[PDB]
């Protein structure tokens, strides 16, 4: 059973792969980078840590 | 005619501040305001968003089509 | 079989469950609200469109077929 | 990671989408209604409990983790 | 890209395995057998065909 | 005190019929009624359900706790 931090880290990992493969626009990537920081904050870990 | 903007930072330690800007001001000017308010040291440290859109520095405030007094810009700061 | 748009909508739907049910502090709900807007913007749907997207019989049926293999 | 109860609830949810949206003849909706009651009975939940079951943050999050692997 | 009949047949197959492995009671199995016939009828095929 | 039951068959060709039974009648009697109405030839051909519960022959109608006049028994017939 996945902890809330583990779920948040998988989500951050999924978005990182979308950005890294350029599957959405650069503006989209900008927005997802902000999302990832807000998700890390909401669930109480650092994004680097994922 | 002035735009009364709220600038809200949600990253702890949070803040919420207000300032009137001109529709002909740019996004760069709002980041410059944040530095004038000692919220950051360089414009490169600041991201601004309207809802989920990250705002580029060259954009004019009138391009955002915000309300005259009810809109909030999200502030992300990475020192 | 989920598209990246469908996956993004599932992620928005999950965060929305947490915020709506108040399962997080108010500051954390503020963070997820920014995150939900960013995801919606990134993937090209309106945040309010998510329920409709996940609510289609077609999506439910295909996702069920994925699960049942 | 879905339990057979969760899977049954997904199946009931799918048929409910079809019936609610009138995506089937009236006689076919009658057949799915019987089918939904039988599934609910078999798996031990009330048909009206399905939305709540699938609506938990916990379920949404685990299912999302399954999808994201 | 699964057709409605394909989805219905996968559902029938899933229930058949639950019954066959006795994962619910005999009364539960009775109910699932009726379900499977109603599902086959709703989606316009015969249960044997599944 | 009589129970006015509706007996509804959804499998094409559908029917819907009504009959008064005693609370002390059994499920077997309802199947016997269906045969009296020439809906089937042997009780083994008939399944009866209340909502999603398949009803066994030995059950008493009072065990079902149906309403006096608003309840429907689902009928499945396999020749």
């Amino acid at each position: 059973s996945a902890s809330k931090e583990e779920i948040a880290a998988l989500i951050v990992n999924y978005f990182s792969s979308i950005v890294e493969k350029k599957e959405i626009s650069e503006d989209g990537a900008d927005s997802l980078n902000v999302a990832m920081d807000c998700i890390s904050e909401a669930f109480g870990f650092e994004r680097e840590a994922v | 005619a002035a735009v009364h903007l709220t600038l809200k930072k949600i990253q702890a330690p949070k803040f919420s501040i207000e300032h009137d800007f001109s529709p002909s001001d740019t996004i760069l000017q709002i980041k410059q305001h944040l530095i004038s308010e000692e919220k950051a040291s360089h414009i490169s440290e600041i991201k601004l968003l309207l809802k989920g859109k990250v705002l580029h520095d060259n954009l004019f405030l009138s391009d955002l089509k915000v309300t005259p007094a009810n809109s909030t810009i999200t502030v992300m700061i990475k020192p």
